[PDB]
């Protein structure tokens, strides 16, 4: 899933 | 895609030094001077007893939360690192999953006071007896000993910045798709770190740095202790552990 990690990496 | 994915000149290595040191200053969580100023602020015997009296599950939850906050700053550091955002999503995840905890473990030596063997936790300094409710004494003593050995090196902020950039950009992590891109970025960060040490007459620390196996052992020990706790209190982990902590460690 890595939902949070993906979100943190895509948040500019 | 990025200059640091190819062979870099001395001038470009000198810029990498500045860039890494800037990325670190902006993502450090606590300033070194604040941590140093608070060294006289130690938990009393009554306060220590109070931490020891907390339930195991409550102590784990507080520690998982504090770890998650530190890790969030490591994610920001990674994002500000030259070339990291240019790697693919698979590789950024791979690197952060294997290295985020290792970076936190290294950053922790700034918050560790080798004079009285105390660490800054929840507003004050406390010894390892403060974490006795966790029921993972060997892990705690191994972490204090690691922080103790790192403290003996008298790292500057710039050294921690450059050494943590390297702890994270490790081309040997299993699962990397673009291994050669990561190998070149690691080589350039190695040159930047060794260049800074050469320039500051600090090459003598190279022989004193911990082996990579030491940081891997500490991370594996943390995951093993989490698995024991998880079997005892599965609902606590499911309901009250931060989601980022669970993605990285569960
Ligand atoms: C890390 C960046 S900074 O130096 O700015 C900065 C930020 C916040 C703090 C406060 C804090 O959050 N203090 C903690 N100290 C400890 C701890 C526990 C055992 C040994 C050692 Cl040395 C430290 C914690 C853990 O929860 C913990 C950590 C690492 C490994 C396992 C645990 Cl259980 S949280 C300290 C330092
Ligand atoms: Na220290």
């Amino acid at each position: 899933k890595h939902k949070i990690l993906h979100r943190l990496l895509q948040d500019s | 895609e990025n200059l640091y994915f190819q062979g870099a000149s001395l001038t470009e290595i000198e810029h990498l030094v500045q860039s890494v040191c800037k990325s670190y200053r902006e993502t450090c969580q606590l300033r070194l001077e604040d941590l140093l100023r608070q060294r006289s602020n130690i938990f009393s015997r009554e306060e220590v007893t109070g931490y020891q009296r907390k339930s195991m599950w409550e102590m784990w939850e507080r520690c998982a939360h504090h770890l998650t906050e530190a890790i969030q700053y490591v994610v920001e550091f990674a994002k500000r690192l030259s070339g990291f955002m240019e790697l693919c999503q698979n590789d950024q995840i791979v690197l952060l999953k294997a290295g985020a905890m290792e970076v936190v473990l290294v950053r922790m030596c700034r918050a560790y006071n080798a004079d009285n063997r105390t660490v800054f936790f929840e507003g004050k300094y406390g010894g390892m007896e403060l974490f006795r409710a966790l029921g993972c004494s060997e892990l705690i003593s191994s972490i204090f000993d690691f922080s103790h050995s790192l403290s003996a090196l008298h790292f500057s902020e710039d050294e921690i910045a450059l050494y943590t950039a390297l702890v994270l950009i490790n081309a040997h992590r299993p699962g990397l798709q673009e291994k050669r891109k990561v190998e070149q970025l690691q080589y350039n960060l190695e040159l930047a770190f060794h260049h800074h040490l050469c320039k500051t007459h600090r090459q003598s620390i190279l022989a004193k740095l911990p082996p990579k196996g030491k940081l891997r052992s500490l991370c594996s020990q943390h995951v093993e202790r989490l698995q024991i706790f998880q079997h005892l209190h599965p609902i606590v982990v499911q309901a009250a552990f931060p989601p980022l902590y669970k993605e990285l460690f569960s």
